[PDB]
């Protein structure tokens, strides 16, 4: 059965709107648990198994978190998309997307970042269609050889340069320290670094001594005066 | 003068805190306050939480920027250039934006009589202008209900 | 050879059976952050940076080598380089055909420096008609005049011989730069 | 009854031509730049821009609860594709059969109303679904075919992007209304032969996306004198 | 090829076009001959990928 | 003295206790049409 | 990744940060809210090969 937020003609002609408008977040860290969305979307899963997903921290501390009734005098989860609103963007993690192409409809609302992650483009990098081109058998007098093809494959080395502009940090004047920019945890022992798993206590063994981490690596650790 | 923006602003948030409304009373000015972020934490048994203090906690110390020091008779000078913003209108409306039709004169569109699966329309006439069709929808409205509804 | 891709449709379906075309071009897919990034390096920019943008694109594809398959004294095959097997390459710069980067699919580039791509088959689905299947009940979106068909081969693309280079650019728009800093106040708690 | 704010306007008080018999007078007026009515359709679904060939490396919730479980996409499962990008608002997109004054209407009472049609230029309110014509109850008919059958534009550049009539809208529940969700993208009604090619913007305070007026043409602030 | 631009349907015979009623057998002789079709002219016949 | 405020939270409450910190400077505060206009 | 830079570690709850010791169940309630490191501050917490 199709779960989460949907549209279609029916209950059985549906297509999932997964993982919803970047204006809501889908998992993160509440009070005392990892609360995970209905229209969550996992980057990988843990050991199908748990997923992985960014902890949208910022997006629940600004009235965007999961289950946040919206009360009309009665007791509803949908918000309007009232006039004055301010909302968080779902967080840019390690693992997301860069790009997406918004469709070239009519019009548009609100489509600079796509929902999988990364920023709609309107025309976006373009597409690199790589083929081998056949080469004929050998025709001729030969006992009845027919059109054959040559057995090629090709092989090579893609490059790919992406430039980012970037941003100075904003300043600080708090007393206390920023919070620590903390590497992501994995499940089991430590992510993106390879080691040996027999000498580890964990039963992580399935991803053989390299492994990533459970939550996807969002940043958005120091934070500043709104 | 937070020129920066370096502490939280409390200001533009219907506060008591205002100056006075006449020129002939004295100005308190309030004491600087701010909530910042925190990790909610239970007292015990009885459930009650507390939100205290993270690392993400912003503890602002004043003390410890560069301010200035005026004495007795002393004068200092901020100055301020407010953003492009949009004007607020002084002037009301002598239409409604819903009937800013000719009143003389029926729609040249048609409306629905007879719903179904093969529906009829029906030319519209001047005697019926609740059903004059529209340009423009009005504006949203969320919870715009009267005290009397609640 | 071109494949048509129109599966049968009657447990939830799609709104309309889905219709396409699958083609005998690979195509190229990086579309992730962490393609461009190792650990340390996004650690690099999330700690020493506050807010991020894609900027320009440049994609090269060098030491080109198509290469012929015999077979091999003793069983097995040999491979050899061909001087005259030839790479077709087209970019699609002025996005003729349709665009399938950016869904979110198992066609990325392998995160390790280590592997070898494998670049995905190139397909795509176009609108049709919704014919259903006489008694059965079953529907399938057949072709029609709205339909794209797009041949690939009905263009200029370049063919580069073993060994040869070819370079790909791209600049972005002026997208929104990405925040890499939280808050530490509620907006509701501004007061 | 007429009130200090109401507005008698006397146009003999102004300044105007007296032109005889055999005269001509010009007005020149220069429309304000304005989206263009797009006069091409769409080849594919926003939906399924995707390549049909692979399944997603994202998964959705499998075993749903306190500790849910997330299951990977095959290349068969093509109802649970993640999006990009959220279809257009629909607010009252039923049909005749799903739906005095009729279709979407505001006012203070049921007697006491005005019509809202033809709705939002975001939604449609005829097309040609698969094998019939759906009708909208928010319909405007540019005259009828002989009270009769209406004419209408046959909206299937939007019935191709979620837009189309008695399109459902699940939250997990069930109802007809889409909310403008961000990073929406939809179509608008298509410019046909015998729309209106102006309307004027009501200068209230706040407008959104009043381009383009609902019964047709551009909406302009400024419209032909 | 891309869709033919069709010119639009008509309720009898064809629209825009002058024509006699008493020549058809179609149910339309209250237009004496010139006709509007029955659905609007809304073009977008030429479809593009997104 | 810079103080914390920190209330107990347990009639309706906020979502979350709030907390924050009240600083020995006092602040101007001058948001307000009316005074800038007198009433003529 | 490089090892984070850890802020440091204090006896009761967090170090350099003004909090309230009645809300926290800590033992430092001697402090009075602001609270210093029990290991000094070295930094040297990046490393290099030799």
């Amino acid at each position: 059965a199709l779960t989460g937020l949907s549209t279609g003609t029916s209950q059985n002609t549906r297509i999932s709107l997964r993982p919803g408008p970047v204006s809501q977040p889908y998992h993160h860290w509440d009070t005392d648990k990892y609360v995970t969305g209905i229209n969550a979307i996992s980057h990988g899963q843990t050991t199908q198994g748990v997923g992985r997903f960014p902890n949208e921290k910022e997006q629940l501390k600004q009235l965007q978190g999961l289950n946040m009734h919206t009360y009309f005098p009665t007791d509803q989860i949908e918000r309007p998309l009232m006039v004055g609103s301010v909302w968080n963007r779902r967080a840019l993690h390690y693992e997301s997307q860069l790009w997406s192409k918004i469709p070239n409809l009519d019009d548009s609302f609100k489509t600079q970042f796509a929902a999988l992650g990364g920023w709609g483009l309107h025309q976006p990098p373009p597409q690199i269609f790589l083929k081998i081109l056949p080469q004929s058998g050998p025709i001729g007098g030969i006992k009845s050889m027919g059109i054959t093809t040559l057995v090629q494959y090709a092989v090579g080395i893609m490059t790919v340069t992406m430039t980012f502009k970037l941003g100075p940090r904003k300043a600080t004047g708090r007393w206390n320290p920023q919070p620590g920019v903390y590497p992501p945890h994995a499940a089991g022992h430590l992510p993106y670094v390879l080691y040996d798993p027999t000498a580890t206590d964990a039963k992580q063994h399935h991803r053989h001594g390299y492994e990533k981490p459970e939550e996807l690596w969002t940043a958005k650790s120091r934070v500043h005066p709104l | 003068v937070d020129h920066e923006y370096k502490y939280p602003y409390v200001l533009g948030q219907g506060q008591d805190t205002l100056a006075p409304e006449l020129p002939i009373w004295v100005y308190f000015p309030p004491q600087y306050a701010y909530l910042t972020v925190g990790d909610v934490n239970t007292q015990g048994i009885s459930g009650d939480s507390k939100k205290l203090a993270s690392e993400e906690s912003a503890f602002y110390v004043l003390e410890h920027s560069s301010f200035q020091l005026l004495g007795t008779g002393g004068t200092a000078t901020m100055s301020y250039k407010f953003p492009p913003v949009p004007p607020e209108n002084l002037e009301g409306c002598s239409q409604h934006f819903y009937e800013m039709y000719n009143p003389l004169y029926g729609s040249r569109l048609g409306v629905p009589d007879t719903l179904g699966g093969d529906p009829k329309f029906r030319s519209l006439t001047h005697e019926d202008h609740a059903i004059q069709p529209q340009n423009f929808m009005p504006g949203p409205l969320v919870n715009s209900v009267s005290t009397k509804e609640g | 050879h071109y494949k048509v891709f129109s599966p049968a449709a009657s447990k939830v379906c799609t709104i309309s059976p889905i219709m396409g075309y699958s083609t005998p071009w690979r195509y190229l897919d990086f579309n992730a952050l962490n393609l461009f990034f190792s650990p340390l390096e996004f650690q690099h920019l999330i700690e020493n940076y506050g807010s991020i943008a894609p900027d320009a694109l440049t994609v090269t594809i060098s030491e080109i080598a198509v290469k012929d398959v015999t077979d091999k004294t003793g069983g097995g095959v040999q491979v050899t380089d061909s001087t005259t097997g030839r790479l077709c390459m087209l970019v699609d710069h002025e996005y003729k055909y349709p665009y399938v980067l950016g869904q979110g699919q198992d066609t990325l580039a392998p995160e390790l420096p280590i592997w070898v791509y494998f670049p995905p088959q190139y397909a795509y689905l176009t609108v049709g008609d919704v014919n259903t299947q006489g008694i059965s009940g079953d529907s399938k979106k057949l072709a029609s005049e709205e339909s794209a068909f797009y041949v690939l081969e009905h263009s200029s693309f370049q063919l580069l011989g073993t060994g040869g280079t070819a370079t790909m650019s791209y600049k972005f728009p002026p997208v929104p730069p990405e925040n890499l800093e939280g808050c530490s106040q509620h907006f509701y708690e501004m007061y | 009854l007429a009130s200090e704010e109401s507005a008698f306007y006397v146009l003999e008080h102004s300044s105007f031509q007296l032109l005889g018999t055999g005269g001509t007078a010009t007005m020149s007026y220069k429309f304000p730049p304005v989206p263009p009515e797009n006069l091409e359709g769409c080849s594919q679904h926003f939906y399924e821009m995707y390549n049909p060939l692979y399944g997603s490396r994202l998964g959705v919730p499998d075993t749903l609860g306190g500790d849910p479980k997330f299951r990977s996409l095959t290349h068969e499962d093509h109802a649970i594709q993640p999006q990009n990008f959220m279809p257009g608002p629909l607010v009252n997109s039923v049909s005749t059969k799903e739906g005095a004054l009729t279709g979407l209407s505001t006012g203070t009472s049921q007697n006491t109303r005005i019509s809202l049609r033809p709705g939002p230029v975001s939604q449609p309110y005829h097309h040609w679904d698969t094998d019939k014509y759906v009708t909208g109850i928010n319909a405007i008919s540019h005259g009828q075919t002989t009270q009769g059958v209406g004419r209408f534009p046959n909206e299937k550049e939007q019935l191709k992007q979620l837009q189309g009539l008695n399109m459902h809208t699940y939250f997990p529940t069930d109802q007809i209304e889409r909310p403008l969700m961000v990073g929406s993208v939809w179509n608008r009604r298509a410019l046909h032969y015998e729309s209106q090619l102006w309307s004027k913007i009501p200068n209230l305070d706040d407008s959104f996306k009043t381009q383009f007026a609902a019964l047709g043409g551009w909406g302009l602030h400024q419209p032909p004198p």
